[PDB]
RNA sequence: GUCUUGGGUG
């Protein structure tokens, strides 16, 4: 009677952005990005990604609500670098990572045939 | 879970039997902003399943 | 005033008074009994 | 819609 809808975690809603970016003016160089509709499987693999780039100097994500379906990642960068930026280098990172990873997988299954 | 990471303490596991008792929070779950008074005192009456 | 001593409704169509109300009743049949001993006979232990 | 009785909860 007041439990809400199972499919809410992850099918995003007409008026709800996917992805949502505001500046940290405290620091220099810092962005809050807001992801709606994702949860710890996103957020943990980029905030690892981007840990280990030289030119990263803070990042970090939390989930402030376990009821709510989202998380919330700071991320700075170095004077030259764009926190945007090397958020596409690490989703591309990623995913280059996981094709080896599924060729590999592939290759080795074949020859367990 | 979240991380794959050990804990750090380990954890007493295993199997136990629970049971399911009556008391549900939906049988109990009341809000009234106005409705039915009393004949005589004209104040709220008593009851949720009364509202 | 009836306020003080509303009445009821049991099954849609039923009503009982309230005990006020039956005491009232009772006195005032109490008060008619009493208006005739005094306009005919009465011997002293019908009066108390 | 009322009164008593009984079984309970924190």
């Amino acid at each position: 009677m007041n439990a809400p809808d199972r499919f809410e975690l992850f099918i995003l809603p007409d008026d709800v952005p996917k992805l949502k970016i505001t500046p940290d003016s405290r620091v220099p160089n810092c962005i809050i990005i807001k992801f709606e509709r994702e949860d710890h499987t996103l957020a943990n693999l980029l905030r690892e990604e981007l840990a280990l780039y030289p030119d990263v100097t803070f990042v970090a994500y939390k989930v402030e609500h376990p009821l709510f379906a989202n998380f919330v990642m700071r991320l700075q960068t170095e004077e030259g670098t764009r926190p945007k930026q090397a958020l596409e280098r690490a989703c591309a990172s990623i995913i280059n990572k996981l094709k080896t990873l599924d060729h590999k997988f592939n290759e080795e299954w074949n020859i367990k045939n | 879970g979240h991380t794959g990471k050990k804990l750090m303490a380990q954890v007493f596991f295993g199997p136990t039997y629970y049971q399911r008792l009556r008391h549900m929070v939906d049988d109990k779950i009341h809000a009234r902003a106005r409705g039915p008074v009393q004949v005589l005192t004209r104040q709220p009456v008593e009851g949720r399943s009364r509202d | 005033p009836p306020q003080v001593r509303p009445s009821i409704a049991m099954d849609e169509t039923t009503q009982g008074q309230d005990d006020l109300t039956h005491k009232l009743s009772d006195i005032l049949k109490a008060n008619i009994n009493v208006q005739k001993l005094e306009m005919d006979g009465s011997p002293q232990h019908i009066i108390n």
